[PDB]
């Protein structure tokens, strides 16, 4: 499917989306370090066999239950700084994004 | 039997610079008071200067605002050279807001309680519309010396917001300093020595203060001198043993082995415990069951025991 | 075609003078800071000028 890049990604506290806007990429401005979050994305994963393991998942958590996963790029190591810009581009004929 | 230095004929050149005159001195005392002097000043002297700035309308220091002429990277230079004095306390703001053409100077910085911009004609920035305006919040704090931005984190124990630019303090008033030593002109006395001490600041300490603060920093300094003389830590341990929830048969063979604490337990290996009277196979299975639970296998190694 | 969205991020880090960095000057000499001194142990000239 699709790679979708959002906020919402699955398995990460809110600690570390304290920085990330409503599309889901850094705020132009914000004074990073270390290794921290910068562009929410999720790759899509594989899954047609619904066992009721994975029924019970769905139920008690969200209607994915964390299936996608989250390739999300993070700081290098030895980097520091503030950001300057992001420079987002979208295809035509797709949703362009809030920003 | 020493002369005692008297400050007198304090005279001021200008708004910066001053002379302090130190009248009696003997032989070779100029040079070491003069040097010791001028080490302190230099090295160590309080002063106020810009800590964090807030611009209306920027992010980040590598940024530029509409209508002005300078980068904000380059106000920050500017800012940094700001001097203040102030009274009485220590996280003073000052806010500054202006409209129009022409250069913005600190002289219309909103006058707040008791702080003296010690020049008025420094310029920060300047305005190039009519309808453009600069509005920021300067936070000036007192200090001892070089302190820059990066290196300091106590200051990020709660969260900066996104606006809040962080520039470098220098807090040291004391610019240049140079000491000059010459004969008296006491004839009485054979011979007599008296120094001069040239300082230049920014004007935001008084040249009689700076050589007082000085002179007290060394005595309290020397005051070491004058009487010489002189001639188990993790939470889950240390823990007691009754509460890993053992059978009735551990809880004896325990007190007998005389296991009273968590960590003497997890510190004998499988091959030695064996050999206790009536320990049990599935027993011992138990309590490997229980200590994994808590993570705790058996087998480590510590280095000391303290009886509590 | 197989791109649908793309999304870059600069940083801008601020490196400040420090003992192992390298300086030269325009005549063929060159060499490695060995140590920041304080302001008071510069030599001064008479005026005091460090």
């Amino acid at each position: 499917g699709p790679e979708e890049i959002t906020a919402d990604i699955p398995n990460v506290g809110e600690a570390a989306l304290s920085k990330l806007d409503e599309s889901g990429i850094v705020y132009i401005g914000a004074e990073v370090t270390g290794g921290d979050i910068l562009v929410g994305k999720v790759t899509p994963k594989g899954e047609t066999q619904l066992t009721p393991e994975e029924k019970l998942l769905r139920a008690i958590f969200g209607e994915k239950a964390s299936d996608v996963k989250d390739s999300s790029l993070r700081v290098p190591n030895g980097v520091s700084g503030t950001v300057i810009d992001v420079q987002v581009f979208t295809r035509d004929g797709v949703e362009k994004d809030k920003r | 039997e020493f002369l005692k230095p008297r400050l007198v004929d304090i005279e001021q050149v200008s708004s910066t610079h001053a002379k302090v005159t130190l009248e009696p001195l003997e032989r070779g005392f100029g040079h070491t008071l003069g040097n010791a002097l001028r080490r302190i000043l230099l090295s160590s002297m309080p002063g106020c200067a810009v800590t964090e700035v807030e611009i209306d309308g920027v992010l980040h220091e590598y940024s530029t605002k509409e209508g002005v002429q300078e980068d904000i990277l380059e106000i920050l230079l500017n800012l940094k050279g700001l001097a203040v004095r102030v009274q009485g306390k220590d996280e003073v703001i000052l806010t500054l807001n202006k409209s129009g053409i022409g250069p913005v100077t600190a002289a219309d910085i909103t006058h707040d309680g008791d702080v003296e911009i010690v020049k008025p004609q420094h310029v920060i920035c300047h305005l190039t519309d009519e309808n453009a305006s600069i509005s920021m919040r300067i936070k000036v704090q007192r200090g001892r010396g070089y302190v820059p931005a990066s290196t300091r984190i106590h200051s990020e124990e709660d969260e900066r917001p996104i606006g809040r630019l962080l520039v470098d303090a220098c807090y040291s008033p004391v610019e240049r300093i140079a000491y000059n030593v010459e004969a008296a002109r006491v004839e009485q006395r054979t011979d007599l020595d008296k120094l001069v001490i040239e300082m230049e600041t920014n004007g935001t300490i008084d040249p009689e203060e700076a050589i007082r603060r000085a002179a007290t920093i060394l005595a309290e300094q020397l005051e070491a001198f004058v009487d010489l003389r002189d001639v188990e830590f993790d939470p889950i341990l240390l823990r007691p043993v009754d509460d890993l929830e053992l059978t009735v048969r551990s809880a004896n063979c325990l007190k007998a082995e005389a296991i009273h604490y968590i960590g003497d337990l997890v510190q004998r290996t499988e091959v030695e415990l064996l050999k206790t009277p009536n320990l049990g196979k599935k027993s011992l299975t138990e309590i490997k069951d229980v200590l994994a639970s808590r993570g705790l296998s058996l087998g480590m190694r510590l280095e000391n025991w303290p009886p509590a | 075609p197989g791109v649908l969205k793309i999304v870059k991020v600069y940083l801008a880090v601020k490196r400040r003078i420090q003992p192992g960095d390298k300086m030269a000057g325009r005549h063929g000499n060159k060499g490695v800071i060995s140590k920041i001194n304080p302001i008071e142990d510069m030599p001064y000239d008479e005026n005091g000028t460090p």
